[PDB]
RNA sequence: AUACCUUUCUCGGCCUUUUGGCUCAGAUCAUGUGUAGUAU
RNA sequence: CAUACUUAUCCU
């Protein structure tokens, strides 16, 4: 109904996740994005070239034994089945599998 | 208990998609079916089994048996709930009566066509 | 018949339409150990110094000597392995350059210098590995 | 069926917890083994109603070589069929599951299902006429079942050829892998 | 003694709330004597 | 007076 608010000698406790670690930050070099680097380039160029080639290089165009059996062809019609995003909890693919698998 | 409720969702689901997406065996699936199993069945000079007759001369040696699997649960049981009780009291019956316990057994198969329910 | 194979939806296809890319995502490209960020590492290959070094003669003076044929000798120097080779070229080094400290870091570090043998991994086996000019 | 919260009326499976649910299985699964094996090959498989053969045997050899179907059994829901076919049999059968499944990339091999829980030579080879009269027979067989009964998964199933370039005959049946 | 306004009484009526949130409905659910004290 | 309840009290 309400939660807690968080509002702020200095006591001397001291926790072992507060000891000293990773003591200096890391900076963005020459060759990591950095912000003097970037303004150098034009970023559309790249990203224009990069969807082109992505969307063009993915395109990639510039009587026998069996006489008395009763049934015949009964394969032919099943549903081969497709890498697709179902958002069910219960009807996706990994679930149905996941049930297909662990339930006997 | 996730997975025992999620399966029951799916077979929920899948005793519905039956009633809805009706019988899936094919009218012309299931008399070729039938046909081949009347076939095979009459080629083999098969005679059906008969509803356990009255004066049944193995009639009480099956039910001894019946009640001997059943209660070879109860060998090791060390605590019994209601149902488990319950069954030991009427494999007990049925040991002492065996025959009320075999007329009742009849009449079940005779008439009883609704059942209770199943826990799962 | 439709069966238990039964299709509840349409696809991203026909949601989206022809247009729409659709893209289902559902394994990484790569491992975690390719950074996303990728570190500017100093590539340590054979890591030689940021300046040419003090010797007990100049730039022109050797730039002198080596404008006449007859002041110049080409030798290759030659021996079994470990037979002392690399260590005469380095004496010579060390009589002619300028690289005291550099001999009192090698006494304090603990290992006789090898000069000619540079590359950080023929140096670890105590090995002439590729000769060296 | 009822769970805690949950229920829901059965009407299409069977209910294994029945006594008697063996039975069905049984009579339900030698009704599919009269589908896999015609009322011939099962006449003879079974042989006569008067003087019935065991369990893998046949009255004479003349029965016995007649078919393809050599042995045969059902562990319930479970099927083990051997088969010894000719090559003008295995050929044919060859055949008509490429001429089904036409892929000229030779992509056949890529997703079979032998084990590889044996040594890497006994277990069966990647031989075109090898790996084709397999896959050719579980797709023969598996069109033999009305798929709303049931169908074979390639996944849950393992075919082993003998040929001449595959020595050992594979199975594994309830526990054990035999090669 | 009647017409007006106006004032009084009697019927008809009304919302949050008191909701201990979650999980494997959390789980299980039921096999005594004997005394005495009490309720009956 | 007969059903029930019980209590680190008492046995089986
Ligand atoms: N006793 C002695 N040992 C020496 C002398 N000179 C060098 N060494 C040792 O001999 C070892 C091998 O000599 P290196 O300097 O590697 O000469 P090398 O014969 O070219 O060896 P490779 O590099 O393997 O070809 C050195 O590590 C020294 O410890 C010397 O005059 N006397």
């Amino acid at each position: 109904w309400a939660p807690a608010i968080g509002g702020e000698k200095p006591s001397v406790q001291q926790s072992a996740k507060n000891l000293p670690g990773h003591t200096k930050l890391k900076f963005r070099q020459t060759g990591q994005a950095a912000e003097e680097e970037l303004r150098a380039k034009d970023l559309r160029a790249e990203l224009e070239a990069k969807e082109r080639k992505h969307f063009g290089k993915q395109s990639g165009t510039d009587r026998r034994w069996d006489d008395d059996v009763v049934f015949k062809n009964q394969a032919r019609g099943e549903p081969k089945q497709q890498k697709r995003f179902v958002n069910d909890t219960i009807r996706n693919d990994f679930h149905r599998r996941f049930l297909q698998r662990y339930i006997r | 208990g996730r997975l025992t409720r999620l399966y029951l969702k799916a077979e929920q689901e899948r005793q519905h998609n039956y009633l809805k997406d009706g019988p899936y065996v094919t009218p012309e699936e299931a008399v070729a079916i039938y046909t081949t199993t009347v076939h095979w069945l009459e080629s083999r000079k098969y005679s059906c089994i008969p509803f356990p007759p009255l004066n049944y001369k193995h009639d009480t040696k099956l039910l001894i048996l019946a009640l001997e699997r059943l209660k070879e649960q109860y060998v090791v049981a060390v605590r019994l709930n209601s149902s488990q009780r319950e069954e030991l009291g009427l494999v007990e019956q049925a040991y002492d009566n065996p025959h009320e316990a075999l007329q009742r057994i009849k009449r079940h198969l005779l008439t009883q066509r609704s059942f209770k329910e199943v826990a799962i | 018949v439709l069966h238990e194979d039964k299709k509840y939806y349409p696809s991203a296809e026909e949601i989206y339409g022809a247009e729409v890319e659709t893209l289902v995502m559902e394994e990484d490209a790569q491992p975690l150990e390719v950074p996303i960020v990728a570190p500017v590492k100093v590539k340590k290959f054979e890591t030689l110094e940021a300046e040419p070094l003090r010797t007990h003669y100049s730039n022109e003076f050797l730039a002198t000597l080596m404008a006449n044929p007859e002041l110049v000798r080409n030798v290759a120097v030659v021996g079994h392995l470990h037979h002392g080779k690399t260590t005469i070229m380095d004496m010579f080094v060390e009589q002619t350059h300028e690289l005291r400290k550099m001999t009192a870091a090698q006494q304090a570090a603990g290992k006789q210098l090898r000069f000619t043998d540079t590359r950080l991994d023929e140096q670890a086996r105590a090995m002439s590995i590729k000769m060296m000019p | 069926i009822a769970y805690k919260d949950m229920s829901h009326t059965n009407s299409y499976g069977l209910i294994r917890g029945l006594q008697f649910a063996s039975f069905i299985i049984q009579y339900y699964g030698l009704i599919l083994d009269l589908l896999l094996l015609g009322l011939t090959r099962a006449t003879e498989i079974a042989g006569p109603p008067q003087c019935p053969n065991e369990f893998l045997t046949y009255r004479d050899v003349k029965t016995e070589t007649r078919h393809p179907i050599r042995l045969y059994s059902r562990y319930l829901n479970k099927v083990h069929i051997m088969f010894r076919f000719s090559a003008e049999e295995a050929k044919d059968l060859i055949q008509r599951y490429l001429t089904e499944h036409p892929d000229p990339n030779n992509e056949n091999i890529v997703g079979y299902n032998n084990k590889k829980c044996w040594p890497r030579d006994a277990r069966m080879r990647l031989m075109k006429h090898d790996v084709n009269l397999g896959r050719a027979v579980f797709w023969d067989m598996k069109n033999r079942l009305p798929r709303s009964l049931t169908t074979f998964e390639w996944d849950n199933s393992f075919v082993s050829v003998y040929s001449r370039d595959n020595p050992n005959l594979l199975f594994s049946m309830l526990g054990f892998e035999v090669r």
